């Protein structure tokens, strides 16, 4: 539109941004977090949900009276895509899941979905698309997760060539599935580590961070057909991030290497679940693939954020994970991890 | 003048002491408690059998707002601002201008319904009996944004409640 | 109302709704009034 | 006093109040400033700061004033006054079926002593005195906030506090807590100019400036 | 004229005296009340908001408004020992919530009317 | 069939929902008068499956009956927080939906729904009793629509 | 009259409606737009004209003290007929 | 009663030249880039301007302070003033050195080339009051005008 929605207020719940966005999979963990700071800074949110209203309850708060708008979609109905972001001038895919149902699989959401939505929105005349890849997103990977982000990335790239493509690495909050997921092993006695996790690096990002990203390319002109690979600030091996949910949740830690063949035995075993899964053979390929390194892409830095390290907010996800004699311990008891030279 | 609540002196003969013994070794008026929660158990319950019975009103009943319009369809509220200024809440907005026949009419009139107080001072002030609070009272919403009464929606609860509405005035408006 | 039946306008809804919130009839809120400020619109033709 | 509309007046109240007044006055004389009696018969002794212990003390205790209740303990705030705020004491006497109001002052700096020695009543008053206005009072008890939020910041009976104040609460999700951010309102509180351009009691006109 | 009623000190030397009284109560507690309240932050960063609260007033030569100043940081001070304030209530200092405004005049001007 | 189940036992636990409302104690103005005459014999919650318990966590309802305000805002999150889920609130009176008579104050939370989600609005300051049990009965007939088990079915 | 703006969106009494880009009708999706019918412009138009015989009339609206308060219409005007500032009903003087 | 027209044509955002020739709203960031490159490409009498008759004088410096960075003085106002003798040096040669109340102390007033009753509507309401209240003497050369 020529003349855009003007800003107006002081950057507050009341005020006006001029940004109408629809996000699709706001339902999530990251979803909650984008929704959030759009509506703190009065953002007309259009939330389409696919779950039961009650689940989006959280997302309430998160705006003022009327800038939070809900509306049902179905990830195969185009129609129902076009209500949707027939109105809003940006469009943000966070659709995803980490294992396969009997009616979607990682093909369904990863690549179908995506495309359908960037489809419908260049048809809307959407002007800014902001999808969510994976930094690990390779063709010739063993994840079949991780494959689907791949084929998902071009296919958006093609049908909406001004998108803005981000690829976070396996990030870290209070709602996360990584931290939470190794503080949830001591379930199981000890952790099995695939060549005792000596072999694989990982680079994990805080939530707050790939959120602020989110935001930031929203708002700066130069994010446009631009891919970004969003990546915390240090890089640690599989064996010294364990070691450190653990000592930071104040539970002993067990170490046990077991052989990839029967870790994947051990996927299949869990996949029966009809609930959310506790792992699958997919979560156990993406935990033990190391982070790729990308300098050719930009990163957090060139969007104004500062990248936040895990030491500064594992207690903040870890605490609940303590017991009851270990609740109180502060910040500055366990030693940073060691970290693998730039 | 006053009186005494609790400033009485036992008697001391050996009946009534062995009154008080009896009271306090076999609980008589314990079982004096008993009895008067035992009569309760067989009177009618008091209870209404809700929705399908009402508590009773009364024509000042101060309920859910709407504007009124004069028998031939016009209008009542002529945009004088009176219900505006003296509502203790600042839950009334009001914008006017001259119609396209000239007329002294409103293009805004909302009500916060979460700002109201449901005082009445507005019907009170208003020269022309334009705005009411009608006998509505079960118009609980799902979103906090169906409280936000615009005129659109005030002169369909006119439209929709005029039967009761004038039947109510009509029988209160001798004593204003 | 069978006694004595309300007084008939042409104006009252012949048709009673109950409570429509959280339905596809619920209220929706807006502003009606018009826009205040009217925006310059440039010429469509060059002036070179 | 046979108008029905109009309030009949009680002069022999009156008499009794303007002669008590004059009573006080002689008493103490190192403190009273101005004794007044208004047209409804409310007796109003205006002290020095320096004058809240023995003036109370007084009133409560000599055999002609025995004002054994404190009703009340309050502040206005008159901004174009040297000394903006005005502590009143409004007390009971039993005895005599009377009742008296003591008036004084301060400024935001500096203290007046506090009452609770002389009655019990006070200790929560000066507390709300303190909370809602910013004035001190020496040798309290214990002094601090009673009716305003923890860590709340400024005064807000003051003149000068805006009606909204300066911040407000809601909750956020990503600190899981509820938080405080600078005040912004969907609707403008809407400032009405209801104050008429005609003088309406000439009885109360001030001298000409 | 000049000639004031004192509140706690006569002069800004005994005022600075209870003015680091005070800080040395505040400084010995942040420790337990990042302990209490189960903050996130460090002992280091609480100890530095201290610190800036404090510098924020270093421009006082009346002895009345220091009195009053440490009369409220006293306040202040038995409100978070005694737990009377909530995790929210000490959190405030440091407004995690607010999105970092403009200082410089460009930033200032894209925004917005305001100075 | 699948679908068929999953609609009947959604059917079941949504009943049982309606059915067994306990709502928190949990009043703070004159909005908890008209909320205690709603528990008085003319009108009677508890006959409705209605009853009040005090402990946030056996509690399934949270009425927000009267204002809000900053200082006791803190203590309401904290008391919906400890409220096991499936856990509604239903917003009470003027005050409690949008500041009512206080909106413009420095002290007060201009809408329960800044610090907690609502999910049935009930306008009046107060709201009648009988008002108030429209409220709560338009909440039963929400519950009665969830759709938990068959949205679950066709994940 | 109700009529219907090209997009399709309802145009109230007073003359409101949306854009086609305005991002506002968001809101009306899955919902629907609350219009009063009954345009209270057209309605008084279709009141005939009421003719008196003297030169100044009353209208008090109707109904007595229910009414709205009573006026005093000047019917000298030939050319145009006396209209009343609060209720919109029209009055006419017979045969000037 | 012209403030209506503080509601009409007004200009709402930055706008700049497309490659049609057409003028297309853009951000603040991209209009004073253009202003900006050209003027760091000229100076000295290649820069001008012209101040319209309802700009400020705090907008009146500033544009002269800016032009003056790059050696500017062709600073101009569309209402023309003889800036031959004193010019614009001495202001007593371009003020109304008699003061609209000093009107009421004049006894003839003369003048020239002017239609008061519209150029300035109050001026010459206070001339009336004087041809009124202290039998002023009123000669005009120029037009017969009302
Ligand atoms: C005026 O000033 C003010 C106050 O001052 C008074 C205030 O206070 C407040 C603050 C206000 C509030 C906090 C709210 C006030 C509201 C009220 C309604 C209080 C008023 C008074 C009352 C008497 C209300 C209700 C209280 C009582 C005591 C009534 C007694 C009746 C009851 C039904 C209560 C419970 C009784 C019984 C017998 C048990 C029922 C309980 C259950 C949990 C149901 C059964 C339990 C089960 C576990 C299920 C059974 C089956 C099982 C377990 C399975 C078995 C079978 C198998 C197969 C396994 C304000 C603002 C105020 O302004
Ligand atoms: C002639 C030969 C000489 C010997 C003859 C002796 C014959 C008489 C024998 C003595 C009779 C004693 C009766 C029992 C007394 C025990 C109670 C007592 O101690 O009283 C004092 C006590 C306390 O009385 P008190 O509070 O006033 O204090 C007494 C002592 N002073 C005054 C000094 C402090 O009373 C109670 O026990 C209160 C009862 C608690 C409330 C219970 C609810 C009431 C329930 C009523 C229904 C009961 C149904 C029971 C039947 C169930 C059937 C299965
Ligand atoms: C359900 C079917 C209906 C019948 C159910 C039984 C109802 C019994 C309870 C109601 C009794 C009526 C109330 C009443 O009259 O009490 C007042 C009367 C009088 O109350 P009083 O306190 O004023 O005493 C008067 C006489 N003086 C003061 C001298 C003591 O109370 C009694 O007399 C009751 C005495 C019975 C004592 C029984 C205790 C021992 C129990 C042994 C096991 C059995
Ligand atoms: C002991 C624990 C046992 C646990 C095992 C499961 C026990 C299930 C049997 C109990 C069924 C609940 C009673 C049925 C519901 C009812 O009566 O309400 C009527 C309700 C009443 O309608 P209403 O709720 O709208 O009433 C509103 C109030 N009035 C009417 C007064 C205005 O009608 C319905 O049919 C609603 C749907 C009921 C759904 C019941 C489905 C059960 C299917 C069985 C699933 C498999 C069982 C395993
Ligand atoms: C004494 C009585 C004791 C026994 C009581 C027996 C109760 C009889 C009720 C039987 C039906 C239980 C179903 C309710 C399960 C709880 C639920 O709603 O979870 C929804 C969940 C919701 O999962 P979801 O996938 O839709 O979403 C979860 C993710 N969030 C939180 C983001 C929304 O769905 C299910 O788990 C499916 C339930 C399968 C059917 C139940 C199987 C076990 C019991 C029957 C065998
Ligand atoms: C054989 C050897 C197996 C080796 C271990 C394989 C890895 C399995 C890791 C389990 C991870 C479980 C998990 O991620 O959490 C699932 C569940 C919910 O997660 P929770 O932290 O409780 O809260 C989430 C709120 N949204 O949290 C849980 O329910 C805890 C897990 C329960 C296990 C029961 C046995
Ligand atoms: C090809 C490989 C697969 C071969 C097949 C495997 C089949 C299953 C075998 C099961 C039995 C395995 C027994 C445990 C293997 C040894 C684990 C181990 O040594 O790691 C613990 C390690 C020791 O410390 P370290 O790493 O040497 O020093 C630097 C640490 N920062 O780090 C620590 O300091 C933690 C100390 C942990 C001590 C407990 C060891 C685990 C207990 C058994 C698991 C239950
Ligand atoms: C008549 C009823 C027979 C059936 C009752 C069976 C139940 C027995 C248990 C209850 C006790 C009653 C029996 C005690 C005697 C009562 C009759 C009596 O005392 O004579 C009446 C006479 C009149 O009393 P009066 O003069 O007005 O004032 C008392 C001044 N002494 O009073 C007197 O002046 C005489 C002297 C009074 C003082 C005597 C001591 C009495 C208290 C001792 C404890 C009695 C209870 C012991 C048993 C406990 C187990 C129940
Ligand atoms: N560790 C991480 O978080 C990583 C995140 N990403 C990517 O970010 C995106 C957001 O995922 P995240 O927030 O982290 O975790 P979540 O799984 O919690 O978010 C998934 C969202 O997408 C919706 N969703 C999933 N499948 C469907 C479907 N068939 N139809 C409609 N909606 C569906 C979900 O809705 P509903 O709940 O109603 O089913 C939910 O709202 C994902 O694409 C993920 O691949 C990339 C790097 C790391
Ligand atoms: C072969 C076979 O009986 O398997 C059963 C199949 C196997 O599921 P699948 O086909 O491998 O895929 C399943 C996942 N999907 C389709 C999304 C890819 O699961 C089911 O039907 C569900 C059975 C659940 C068993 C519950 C046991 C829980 C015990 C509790 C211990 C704590
Ligand atoms: C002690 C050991 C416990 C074992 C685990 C028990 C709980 C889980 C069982 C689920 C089995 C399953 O598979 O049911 C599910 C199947 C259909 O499967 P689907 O659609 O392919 O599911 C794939 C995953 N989705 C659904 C997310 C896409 O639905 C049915 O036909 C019935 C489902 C309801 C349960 C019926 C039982 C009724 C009992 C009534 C009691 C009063
Ligand atoms: S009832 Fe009272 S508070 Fe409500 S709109 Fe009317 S005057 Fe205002
Ligand atoms: S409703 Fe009545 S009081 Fe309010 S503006 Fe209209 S005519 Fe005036
Ligand atoms: S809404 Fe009305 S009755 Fe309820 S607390 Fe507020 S003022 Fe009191
Ligand atoms: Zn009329």
């Amino acid at each position: 539109l020529h003349h855009a929605v003007i800003p107006h207020g002081k950057g507050g719940r009341s005020s006006v941004s001029g940004i109408v966005a629809t996000v699709f999979g706001a339902t999530g963990f990251l979803g909650r977090y984008v929704v959030n700071h759009l509506g703190r800074m009065g953002s007309q949110v259009i939330v389409p949900h696919r779950c039961e209203p009650y689940d989006t309850m959280h997302l309430r708060p998160m705006g003022d009276l009327g800038q939070i708008i809900f509306m049902d979609w179905n990830g195969r109905d185009k129609d129902s895509i076009r209500r949707a972001v027939e109105h809003s001038s940006v469009v943000i895919n966070l659709v995803g899941r980490e294992w396969e149902t009997q009616n979607f699989d990682f093909e369904d959401v990863f690549v179908k979905i995506p495309q359908a939505i960037a489809q419908v929105s260049k048809e809307a005349g959407v002007e800014k698309f902001i999808h969510i890849s994976h930094l690990n997103a390779d063709i010739k990977s063993s994840s079949k997760y991780l494959r689907s982000k791949a084929v998902g990335e071009k296919e958006v790239r093609e049908t909406f060539p001004e998108a803005t493509i981000i690829k976070p690495a396996e990030i870290f909050g209070r709602e996360d599935r990584f931290l939470n997921y190794f503080a949830n092993i001591r379930w199981f006695g000890g952790v099995p580590l695939i060549s005792l996790g000596k072999k694989t690096v990982k680079q994990p990002v805080y939530i707050v961070d790939v959120t602020k990203g989110i935001i930031n390319a929203i708002k700066d002109p130069d994010a446009r057909g631009k891919t970004f690979a969003f990546v915390g600030p240090s890089r640690y091996l599989l064996f010294d991030l364990v070691q450190y949910v653990f000592a930071v949740a104040h539970r002993p830690f067990l170490p046990y290497p077991l052989p990839h063949f029967a870790y994947r035995w051990i996927g299949r075993l869990f996949e029966i679940s009809p609930f959310e899964p506790w792992t699958t053979r997919d979560k156990v390929e993406r935990i033990h693939t190391t982070d790729k390194i990308l300098p050719h892409l930009p990163g957090l830095e060139d969007l104004g954020v500062e990248a936040t390290p895990l030491e500064l907010k594992a207690i903040e996800v870890l605490r609940r994970h303590r017991t009851y004699r270990w609740l109180s311990s502060e910040i500055e008891d366990v030693q940073p991890a060691k970290t693998i030279p730039t | 003048t006053y009186k005494y609540v609790n400033l009485r002196e036992p008697s001391m003969d050996m009946k009534s002491v062995t009154d008080r013994a009896a009271q306090t070794l076999l609980w008589t008026e314990l079982i004096r408690g008993l009895g008067m929660t035992l009569s309760y158990l067989f009177r009618e319950p008091a209870t209404i059998n809700y929705p399908f019975e009402k508590g009773p009103l009364s024509p000042r009943f101060r309920g859910e707002h709407a504007l009124r319009r004069y028998p031939s369809g016009e209008e009542r509220c002529i945009a004088c601002k009176l219900c505006e200024a003296v509502c203790p809440a600042q839950a009334i907005t009001i914008e006017a201008e001259p119609r396209a026949d000239g007329s002294r009419r409103t293009t805004r009139y909302d009500i916060d319904m979460t700002k109201c107080i449901y005082c009445g001072f507005c019907q009170e002030a208003c020269p022309v009996d334009a705005i009411v609070e009608g006998p509505n009272f079960e118009f609980s919403t799902e979103t906090h944004e169906e409280l936000l009464y615009n005129k659109e929606k005030l002169l369909n609860n006119g439209d929709k409640w005029e039967a009761e509405i004038a039947a109510n005035i009509q029988a209160d408006y001798l004593y204003r | 109302p069978t006694v004595k039946p309300p007084t008939a306008r042409k104006f009252i809804w012949t048709n009673h709704k109950f409570n429509l919130s959280g339905t596809p009839q619920q209220y929706v809120p807006y502003s009606t009034t018009r826009k205040k400020i009217q925006e310059w619109v440039p010429p469509s033709t060059p002036y070179k | 006093d046979t108008r029905p509309t109009v309030r009949p007046r009680n002069d022999v109240a009156h008499k009794q109040l303007s002669a008590f007044g004059e009573y006080v006055a002689e008493i103490l004389p190192k403190y009273v400033q101005q004794v007044q009696v208004s047209c409804f018969n409310e007796l109003e002794i205006c002290i020095h700061p320096d004058g809240v212990i023995p003036v109370l003390t007084f009133l409560r205790d000599h055999s002609n004033a025995q004002f054994k209740s404190l009703a009340d303990l309050t502040a206005v705030d008159i901004p174009t006054r040297q000394n903006r705020f005005e502590i009143v004491y409004n007390l009971l006497s039993l005895r005599f079926n009377s009742r008296i109001r003591v008036k004084t002052y301060t400024d935001e700096l500096t203290p007046i002593e506090s009452s609770v020695p002389v009655y019990k009543a006070a200790n929560w008053y000066e507390r709300e005195i303190w909370d809602m206005f910013g004035v001190f009072f020496a040798n309290h008890p214990d002094l601090r906030r009673i009716l305003t939020d923890y860590g709340f910041e400024g005064h807000p009976f003051r003149k000068d506090f805006p009606l909204s104040g300066y911040v407000e609460l809601r909750y956020d999700d990503e600190v899981k807590r509820v938080v405080a951010e600078p005040v912004e309102l969907a609707q403008e509180f809407r400032k009405f100019d209801l104050n008429s351009p005609w003088e309406a009691f000439p009885a109360y006109r001030q001298p000409p400036e | 004229s000049t000639s004031v009623k004192p509140i706690f000190s006569r002069d800004m030397n005994e005022a600075k005296r209870r003015v680091r009284e005070l800080y040395r109560a505040w400084y010995r507690e942040v420790p337990n009340t990042v302990h209490l309240f189960q903050l996130d932050i460090s002992v280091k960063q609480g100890r530095d908001k201290v610190r800036e609260m404090f510098k924020k007033n270093a421009h006082i030569t009346d002895p009345r408004v220091v009195d009053l100043l440490v009369i409220k940081g006293k306040m202040e001070l038995e409100e978070t020992i005694k737990v009377w304030k909530q995790r929210t209530h000490v959190m405030r200092f440091f407004h995690e919530t607010e999105a970092p405004r403009p200082k410089d005049f460009l930033s200032k001007f894209y925004v917005g009317h305001d100075p | 069939r699948g679908e068929y189940v999953v609609a009947k036992l959604d059917d079941l636990i949504n009943w049982a929902r309606r059915s067994s409302l306990w709502p928190m104690t949990f009043g703070l103005a004159c909005c908890a008068v008209e909320m205690m005459h709603m528990a008085a014999p003319r009108y009677d919650m508890d006959r409705f499956g209605v009853v009040f318990r005090a402990s946030p966590r056996q509690s399934d309802v949270m009425i927000v009956a009267g204002t809000l305000t900053n200082k006791m805002a803190p203590a309401l999150r904290k008391v919906y927080d400890q409220m096991p889920e499936p856990r509604y609130v239903v917003s009470m009176g003027s005050c409690a939906n949008g500041g009512g008579y206080y909106h413009y104050s420095y002290s007060v939370v201009r809408g329960c729904d800044r610090i907690v989600p609502v999910d049935i609005y009930v306008p009046g300051c107060p709201p009648t009793a009988e008002a108030l049990l429209y409220g709560i009965l338009q909440l039963q007939k929400k519950i009665k629509r969830e759709k938990r088990l068959r949205i679950w079915y066709r994940r | 009259g109700v009529r219907t703006s090209p997009t399709g969106e309802k145009v109230t009494h007073t003359g409101q409606v949306y854009d086609d880009g305005d991002y506002r009708k968001v809101r009306f999706v899955g919902r629907q737009k609350e219009v009063n019918e009954n345009f209270a412009i057209d309605l008084i138009a279709e009141q005939p004209v009421s003719q008196v015989g003297s030169r100044v009339i009353s209208c008090d609206g109707g109904g007595g003290a229910l009414g709205h308060p009573r006026v005093y219409i000047n019917l000298d005007k030939e050319t145009k007929t006396g209209t009343c500032g609060y209720c919109g009903l029209q009055f006419r003087q017979q045969h000037h | 009663f012209a403030y209506d027209g503080l509601k009409r044509q007004r200009l709402t955002e930055p706008m700049v030249r497309n490659e049609k020739g057409l003028l297309t709203h853009t951000t603040w960031e991209d209009a004073l880039s253009r202003v900006a490159g050209m003027l760091q490409s000229f100076q000295g009498n290649d820069v001008a301007a012209i101040a319209g008759g309802l700009v400020d004088a705090e907008a009146l410096i500033a544009l002269k302070d800016l032009l003056n960075r790059v050696d500017s003085d062709t600073l101009c106002t569309e209402e023309v003033f003889p800036t031959a003798g004193a010019g614009t040096d001495l202001r007593s040669n371009y003020l109304l050195n008699t003061t609209i109340a000093g009107v009421e102390e004049a006894d003839v007033v003369l003048l020239v080339g002017t239609n008061p009753r519209f150029e300035a509507p109050l001026f010459n309401a206070r001339i009336r009051k004087s041809w009124l209240h202290n039998d002023l003497k009123v000669a005009l050369i120029g037009s017969p005008v009302d």
